[PDB]
RNA sequence: CUCUUACUUUUAACCAGUGAAAUUGACCUGCCCGUGAAGAGGCGGGCAUAACACAGCAAGACGAGAAGACCCUAUGGAGCUUU
RNA sequence: CUGAACUCCUCACACCCAAUUGGACCAAUCUAUCACCCUAUAGAAGAACUAAUGUUAGUAUAAGUAACAUGAAAACAUUCUC
RNA sequence: CCGAGCCUGGUGAUAGCUGGUUGUCCAAGAUAGAAUCUUAGUUCAACUUUAAAUUUGCCCACAGAACCCUCUAAAUCCCCUU
RNA sequence: GCUAAACCUAGCCCCAAACCCACUCCACCUUACUACCAGACAACCUUAGCCAAACCAUUUACCCAAAUAAAGUAUAGGCGAUAGAAAUUGAAACCUGGCGCAAUAGAUAUAGUACCGCAAGGGAAAGAUGAAAAAUUAUAACCAAGCAUAAUAUAGCAAGGACUAACCCCUAUACCUUCUGCAUAAUGAAUUAACUAGAAAUAACUUUGCAAGGAGAGCCAAAGCUAAGACCCCCGAAACCAGACGA
């Protein structure tokens, strides 16, 4: 929801074309009294309380909270025997059928999330096997998120990725309160 | 047209019931309907009445000559 | 709009067995979009309801209403339709089983009134439905007699129980 | 919403309106409680207990001169120059337990706080930073990114 | 007691 | 409603209980789903409860058809020919155990 | 009161409250007496003595004055040599 | 997102099914039937007090009639059966007068016997002992 | 009347297409990226709504000062009228004061 | 006018054709006395009472029609006059 | 003796005040993920109508009522009456 | 429908005034008064609701609360115990 | 059994991106759409008022060239209602998407047409087979009110309790609104379908996170701080002002 923008919008009685003239005199006709033909009570009139988009739903959880949800997802995957550590994502062949028969023999699951350290150092073997599959997706370690971990049943991490995650997630557990954004120069950051 | 599926599905069920009442189907044997095991239904028959029936005998108490004669007619047509 | 009345002459019954009784023939016919009121036409369809084909044609032949000449035309063409298409041997061996009127698709015109006022008048239309059945007209039900009234009253006196007890 | 009136129709009078009689916030005379509040100088207090607590944890080293920058870098104080803050005032709370030899620079200091620092062999000096310099001394890095 | 008169209102012809 | 509904007099089936008592419940047909949260309570009733319920009622034939379904139902058939259909949708095991037993007690 | 301004979209402050009242950080509001400069020649010294005293306001008044002011006037200030510095905190208060 | 009621048909049919047996337009038009269905349910809820009341009125009328056949009045039968420790309610008494007439005459003779013993005791000053049917069984 | 007589066409959804399979990726670009980027910068849409939230009066006021000089005359006039109506409702009408 | 009457035409009613409008909470829509938001077809106590069209009448339905134009209220309007 | 929704008896129990206030559930719709004769857990919202002399459309009531219309005969040529 | 025309727009004019205000179920719940161009309204108090903290609240024994004065009033206030 | 019912497309909305911008011939400022004759007329100028202030009379926010922050601060003001900066600070930016509508919706739009008005101006309604209609004696039926099939039998808000039994017996003063109080002869409603009405700050409460620190510069802080959740309707005057159109 933090990146949701609703584009729905309706027109009020002030935005519907026409509707400036009083339909008929206030008294005498024996009919109900109306001021415009575009009021909500009318057919073709404005919407009293409708969407007034574009509307944003932006909000931010505290950094320490968002970093803690990753720890829980990584912990739940291991406790439920859904986490698998690798040394390298290099396949013998770029055949997508091999990666599928390999996840069924080891009984991984119907969906697998492959996490590599960087996007440029990804072996071409695994890049050619996951580009043609739908449930075997490959992301870099920087793109790890609770939603994709929960959608996929099995999680696969490489050894470099493990060290990468521990460094980033444990830095929140021991850090000062920010004087200025962490994107600016600091004494010991990054590394 | 209103969007949704629950009300349309629920309305089709009422139409079926209405159709059955207007045109009720002919009755059929319970064995033809689903969820039937003759051997299990005949054991309960005895236990239900608290009697120590003999299955071999009780199964022949429900077999009638008319059914035997017709059962043969079905085989003759098929040569079995 | 619905046109089910014309589809009733297309049902085909299975051949009857030798012991079964002769089945009477049923002939459905109608006329659509008649420039006439269904309320005025109802009095004509109620008249011949239950009559014979030849008696109904005689009552409609000397009636002054406009609907009479229209129904009589529908009966004459249903009579011929029966013997020609529905295997009816005698054209006089028919009686009016069902006869009613229905509302048709009507138009709307403006009727002017005084003081710049106006009304909305409708050019009325109607349908006429008739069903012919082979055979003589069923005998009318005799009026209830005193013996039946007394026989029914004593039957109510014998069906009464002791209420609100054992 | 209730029944009729201004309550149900949403036409209540403004906040403070008492129905017509001179309101409470208007029948009271005016006095200069907050006259010139935006031009008064403020100083975030720094107690000797706080300072000694920062030194015992290593967040502020007494081996080098202690100035306003080192205090901020150690999260010892939080200066708000935009809120008419002019620095820190060294207060005397925790003078008895204070035991540290430091060279601290503070914009204000009490007579007793000075004695506690000069008793242990330290030096305390008072210096003035204007609002512009005060923002630079507290956050130098954001200032070095301006090319000034 | 001002003279109060309501003028007739015709409806759309197409109806 | 009374005036908007029908009525009957108190009665029994074949003078039941006069010479001997005969259980009128004759058949029970469950329709549970292997997958589906609606059938969670029905699956646990089939694992521990239904087997012990059949031991006590040997005159009732119980059928458990596990198939895809969004609303699990239990159909009870009685000697007199009556058929009562009921839904166990999103019901706990304790709620299904008191319902099935009610069906066994009825005529 | 202006709950949403037309330029910033935020709540405004009533400046008639700022020129008459003082808010202590604890939540108390201090005021003057109505008529401490009016017709002193017909009033007694006892009445004049309690007319030039700074008094507190009640719960209903203080809740209103807090709604008529923004959060900037409720912050903790550290003015230099403030005469009301000691009154911004309560001591030995229960319940 | 525009949401509309898609199942308004079923919402009104659970009201009209209780109005099918009404008369007039309040058996098919929701606006009219809802106000008469709501009155029917209230009448049915308050009728549970009248049913119990009218039953006891019916029993008493039948007991009164069965007691006059034996020359007794309702108060003399009910009041004197309680004095004989016989706790039979109106429902049972009315059932006995219809289906067990020989037992109801025995109960009326008992009440008439206990009634006559009460008069005899009212003429004495306590010296004479209590009647045979006037004795009371004690429960400790 | 008011309810369809037939069932609608089935609603087939692919739960494993590109947009659903890769939803949520790069939401922690800051935590895991040394805070070079902020997640709000991944939001696309109106330039006056990126990484910002408000009510209709706040949204309308913000749109008028950010893209109001590029708006069509009729749309701008309606925006100003909407701001006037909302100014009166929020500041003068309601149950609470 | 006392004091009305007769005839003709229109209307009228009947047959045929065409075919509006205001109105309408639902109605299985009686009388007397009493009661009651103080004037009851609908409540209480009594009386009356098979069903049904057509033509007439105008006592009632506080009958229809127009959110009373008289009167008062609104920190509601407007026209005119003025030291 | 009759006589209540008072009280007892058998069983059960949150299950009879306007405005106002607090709380427990929920129809349908969309989205995420399940499910797969129609559901589940959550997130969202143009999210529920026996009443505004309400808006539009349909059809009744009044009512087959009010009201409307074509000079005559004949050979349809023509003539007659006004 | 000229005590001052019509159309469009400002305009969703304003209305302390009338009318209307859409699913289920349970619960608590009737109020001294002051000010006000104010008495067809509002604000404060009082009553009422929810959450929290704490300790007393209700009922009430003696003793005790005015002279001036016409009803030598029914009563109240205070109040441990219970 | 009639009348009807039902449908999914037409297109539309909000963004993004990109600046935008004609043509056959002939005719058209005179009475426009009229081939062809003596002329000289020329453009610029503070908006007001409704409303708020519970009247009203000074006054009462209206993009004006960078998001944030400084700050609703300085300051202005029947010092009332309310109005309201700057210095300074300094961010991001990949059109081809949608927890948007689906024929009373969404553009008024099938069209600014039909129609109304002298004129300015106002301003609609609606469609639905199938692969094939060069398969049209075709695409089944079942559903609103309204009628028909099928008028009616003492007595009464029309039902409920019931009953062998429809009625007969017993019990029962329609609904909403508005009121001290309505069966009231007080208001509204012929009926069916669809459409038609509670929008948010301050503080506080509840549930997480971290903790003398909290927060993804700004701000708060003598257990606080961050985040989330959860409270504020609809229709209606007579009027006022500006600019056009009309003898
Ligand atoms: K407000
Ligand atoms: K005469
Ligand atoms: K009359
Ligand atoms: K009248
Ligand atoms: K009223
Ligand atoms: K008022
Ligand atoms: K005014
Ligand atoms: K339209
Ligand atoms: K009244
Ligand atoms: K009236
Ligand atoms: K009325
Ligand atoms: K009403
Ligand atoms: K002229
Ligand atoms: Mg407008
Ligand atoms: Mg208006
Ligand atoms: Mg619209
Ligand atoms: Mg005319
Ligand atoms: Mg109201
Ligand atoms: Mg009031
Ligand atoms: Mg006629
Ligand atoms: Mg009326
Ligand atoms: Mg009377
Ligand atoms: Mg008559
Ligand atoms: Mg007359
Ligand atoms: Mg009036
Ligand atoms: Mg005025
Ligand atoms: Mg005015
Ligand atoms: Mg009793
Ligand atoms: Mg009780
Ligand atoms: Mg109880
Ligand atoms: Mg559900
Ligand atoms: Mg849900
Ligand atoms: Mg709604
Ligand atoms: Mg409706
Ligand atoms: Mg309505
Ligand atoms: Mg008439
Ligand atoms: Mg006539
Ligand atoms: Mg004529
Ligand atoms: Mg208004
Ligand atoms: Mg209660
Ligand atoms: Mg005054
Ligand atoms: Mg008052
Ligand atoms: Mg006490
Ligand atoms: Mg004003
Ligand atoms: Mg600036
Ligand atoms: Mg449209
Ligand atoms: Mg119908
Ligand atoms: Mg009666
Ligand atoms: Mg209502
Ligand atoms: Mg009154
Ligand atoms: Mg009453
Ligand atoms: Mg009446
Ligand atoms: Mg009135
Ligand atoms: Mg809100
Ligand atoms: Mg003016
Ligand atoms: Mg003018
Ligand atoms: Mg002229």
């Amino acid at each position: 929801n933090f990146k949701r923008i609703s584009y729905a919008k309706t027109k009020t009685r002030a935005e519907v074309r026409g509707g400036g003239r009083k339909p008929w005199p206030q008294k005498g006709t024996g009919r109900a009294r109306h001021g415009s033909i575009r009021s909500p009570l009318w057919r073709g009139g404005g919407v009293a309380h409708g969407p007034r988009g574009p509307t944003s739903y932006y909000y931010m959880l505290p950094m320490k909270v968002r970093a803690l949800g990753l720890k829980v997802a990584l912990t739940v995957k291991l406790a439920q025997d859904d986490l698998h550590i690798m040394d390298s994502l290099e396949l013998p062949t770029g055949d997508p059928q091999y990666l599928t028969e390999l996840a069924h023999y080891r009984r991984w699951g119907d969906s697998v999330l492959l996490v590599d350290l960087t996007h440029e150092e990804m072996p071409q073997s695994i890049v050619e096997a996951t580009s043609r599959l739908k449930t075997f997706n490959l992301i870099p370690a920087v793109g790890l998120n609770v939603h994709s971990m929960l959608k996929h049943q099995t999680l696969v991490l490489t050894l470099p990725t493990v060290a990468f995650l521990e460094d980033k997630l444990l830095w929140q557990d021991s850090r000062y309160r920010p004087l200025y954004p962490f994107s600016l120069p600091y004494s010991d950051f990054p590394r | 047209v209103k969007k949704g599926f629950r009300a349309a599905f629920r309305f089709q069920k009422e139409l079926e019931r209405q159709r059955l009442l207007r045109c009720p189907p002919p009755p059929v044997r319970r064995s033809e309907k689903p969820n039937w095991d003759y051997h299990a239904e005949i054991q309960a028959f005895g236990h239900r009445l608290q009697e120590n029936f003999s299955l071999d005998l009780l199964k022949t108490a429900f077999v009638n000559s008319c059914y035997i004669k017709s059962e043969e007619a079905k085989r003759q047509q098929l040569g079995i | 709009i619905s046109r089910k009345w014309e589809k009733k002459n297309k049902i085909v019954y299975p051949p009857q067995l030798p012991g079964e009784p002769r089945r009477p023939a049923e002939i459905y016919h109608c006329r659509r979009q008649i420039k006439y009121s269904k309320d005025k036409m109802w009095y004509l369809a109620k008249l011949i309801r239950g009559m014979s084909i030849d008696q109904a044609l005689a009552q409609l032949e000397f009636n002054d209403k406009k609907g009479a000449k229209i129904i009589k035309e529908v009966l004459l063409e249903a009579q011929d339709m029966a013997v020609r298409d529905h295997n009816v041997e005698f054209r006089s061996n028919l009686y009016i089983a069902e006869s009613t009127s229905g509302r048709g698709q009507c138009l709307k015109r403006i009727r002017y009134h005084g003081r710049g006022r106006f009304g909305i008048m409708e050019k009325v239309y109607c349908h006429y439905f008739v069903k012919l059945v082979e055979g003589p007209p069923p005998p009318p039900e005799p009026p209830k007699t005193a013996v039946a009234h007394a026989k029914e009253y004593i039957q109510q006196l014998r069906s009464r129980t002791i209420v609100h007890t054992l | 919403r209730g029944h009729k009136g201004e309550r149900q129709r949403g036409t209540r009078p403004r906040l403070g309106f008492e129905g017509g009689q001179t309101p409470f916030y208007i029948r009271i005379p005016k006095y200069g409680f907050n006259e010139g509040h935006s031009f008064r100088r403020q100083y975030k207090p720094l107690s000797l207990n706080r300072l000694q607590y920062l030194i015992d944890l290593g967040r502020v080293d007494p081996s080098q001169p202690i100035d306003l920058t080192q205090l901020v870098n150690g999260r010892g104080v939080t200066i708000q120059p935009l809120k008419r803050d002019y620095g820190v005032q060294l207060v005397e709370e925790g003078a008895d337990t204070f035991t540290a030899k430091v060279n601290i620079e503070v914009q204000l200091a009490s007579e007793l706080a000075i004695a506690a620092i000069e008793k242990n062999g330290g030096v305390v000096t008072t210096a003035f930073y204007d609002p512009r310099s005060l923002d630079i001394v507290c956050k130098p890095v954001p200032f070095f990114l301006r090319g000034q | 007691t001002k003279k109060r008169f309501t003028p007739p209102i015709y409806q759309p012809k197409f109806k | 409603t009374a005036r908007g509904t029908p009525s009957r007099f108190l009665a029994s089936v074949l003078h039941n209980g006069l010479g001997r008592y005969v259980q009128q419940l004759q058949r029970l047909s469950f329709s549970v789903s292997r997958d589906g949260a609606s059938s969670r309570g029905a699956r646990e009733f089939v694992e521990r409860e239904v087997i012990d319920f059949a031991r006590r009622n040997p005159g009732v034939v119980i059928y458990v058809n596990s198939r895809p379904c969004c609303v699990p139902r239990v159909v009870a058939e009685y000697l007199n020919g009556a058929v009562r259909e009921e839904s166990i949708h999103c019901k706990s095991v304790e709620e299904i155990s008191t319902l099935v037993q009610k069906l066994a007690d009825q005529s | 009161l202006t709950y949403f301004s037309a330029r910033k979209g935020k709540r405004k402050t009533v400046k008639a409250v700022i020129d008459r009242f003082l808010r202590l950080h604890c939540g108390l509001w201090v005021r003057r007496k109505a008529g401490y400069k009016k017709k002193l020649w017909k009033k007694t010294p006892a009445r004049k003595k309690r007319l030039r005293e700074f008094v507190f306001c009640n719960k209903t008044q203080s809740k209103l004055l807090d709604k008529m002011t923004t959060s900037f006037w409720k912050r903790r200030n550290w003015y230099v040599d403030d005469p009301y510095q000691k009154y911004h905190d309560r001591t030995n208060l229960k319940v | 997102l525009r949401n509309r009621v898609t199942d308004r048909y079923f919402r009104i049919q659970e009201v009209l099914k209780h109005a099918r047996h009404f008369r007039g337009r309040k058996n098919r038009c929701y606006r009219l039937a809802v106000r008469t269905v709501i009155r029917a349910f209230v009448k049915c809820t308050k009728a549970r007090y009248l049913k119990k009341k009218n039953m006891r009125t019916l029993w008493i009328n039948r007991i009164t009639a069965a007691s006059q056949e034996h020359g007794l009045k309702y108060p003399a039968l009910i009041g004197n059966l309680v004095k004989c420790q016989v706790e039979l309610n109106r429902k049972v008494l009315a059932d006995l007068a219809i289906y067990e007439p020989k037992t109801f005459k025995s109960l009326a003779a008992l009440a008439s016997r206990r009634r006559h013993e009460g008069f005899a005791a009212a003429l004495g000053d306590g010296k004479e002992p209590e009647g045979i049917f006037s004795r009371v069984v004690q429960y400790h | 009347i008011g309810i369809r007589l037939t069932l609608p066409p089935p609603k087939v959804v692919d739960r494993w297409n590109e947009k659903r399979a890769m939803f949520g990726v790069y939401d922690n670009i800051g935590i895991l990226g040394n805070f070079e980027k902020h997640p709000k910068e991944l939001i696309r849409g109106p330039i006056w709504l990126r990484g910002w939230k408000g009510n209709e009066l706040q949204r309308c006021i913000r749109k008028r000062k950010m893209v109001g000089s590029r708006m069509f005359a009729d749309d701008l006039h309606n925006l100003n009228k909407r701001i006037r109506y909302l100014y009166k409702h929020f500041n003068r009408h309601g149950k609470f004061r």
